[PDB]
């Protein structure tokens, strides 16, 4: 995932579920992205779908 | 099936904006953001059940798009929910609102700025939203922002969520009516 543009305050509201690889599915990629900046970047994508 | 109610594409989940038509052709208004891309929409997370095709999509600049029905049996009610919808308006600053959508159903605030510009990111920046105060979760997108029976807009993004409160914004609905040429019934 591409999340060189985030930390963004406002996102798109669709539900494409995202499975982290701490083992935690992600509501959207705008939900993934800010995770991913609050995990210091060490979450990555393990899969598309819920987990 | 009516405004806010849970759509499926192949990837994911939205809500219906309104039930829509043009002489006897119905379609369902939804976010551009949900349409584009998107081919196929279903009525169930099994994707079993057909709802129609996906006719067109605006996004960025706007968000908004729209799905003709190809399924006759399932009930298209002009409504957003138990609320019956019978004209479109232009939203106002103060406006009483009301958003419903398939992730958090049904909540009321206020219209509190117009002509919002929001940047999304990667070049997807969106012009001219109506701004409130109403909150909004994931699979929210698409569904309605109403006022008692005059459609207002589509959901189509925002900051915060419904446990904490947050910002929602939505694309002018009756933009997306004169660009397909339909209405609200």
């Amino acid at each position: 995932v591409d999340c060189s543009e985030y930390p963004k305050p406002a996102c798109t509201l669709e539900y494409r579920p995202l499975c982290g690889s701490d083992n935690k599915t992600y509501a959207n990629k705008c939900n993934f992205c800010n995770a991913v900046v609050e995990s210091n970047g060490t979450l990555t994508l393990s899969h598309f779908g819920k987990c | 099936i009516s405004g806010g109610d849970a759509i499926y594409s192949s990837t994911g989940r939205c809500s219906l904006g309104f039930n829509v038509r043009s002489g006897s052709t119905y379609y369902f208004l939804t976010a551009g953001h949900c349409t584009d891309g998107a081919t196929t929409w279903w009525a169930n997370s099994a994707r079993t059940t057909v709802l129609g095709t996906t006719s067109g999509s605006s996004f960025p600049n706007n968000d908004y798009g729209i799905v003709r029905y190809t399924n006759t049996t399932i009930p298209k009610d002009g409504t957003v929910g138990g609320q019956d919808i019978t004209s479109a308006a232009n939203a106002t600053v103060g406006m009483a609102v009301t958003r419903r959508g398939s992730t958090t159903g049904t909540h009321s605030g206020s219209v509190t700025a117009l002509n919002a510009t929001v940047n999304y990111g990667g070049g997807d920046v969106v012009y001219g939203m109506i701004r409130t105060n109403v909150c909004a979760e994931p699979g929210d997108s698409g569904g309605p922002l109403y006022s008692g029976t005059r459609a207002i807009g589509l959901t189509s993004g925002g900051s915060g969520n419904c446990s904490s409160g947050g910002t929602t914004f939505f694309q002018p609905v009756t933009e997306a009516l004169s660009a397909y040429g339909v209405s609200v019934y």
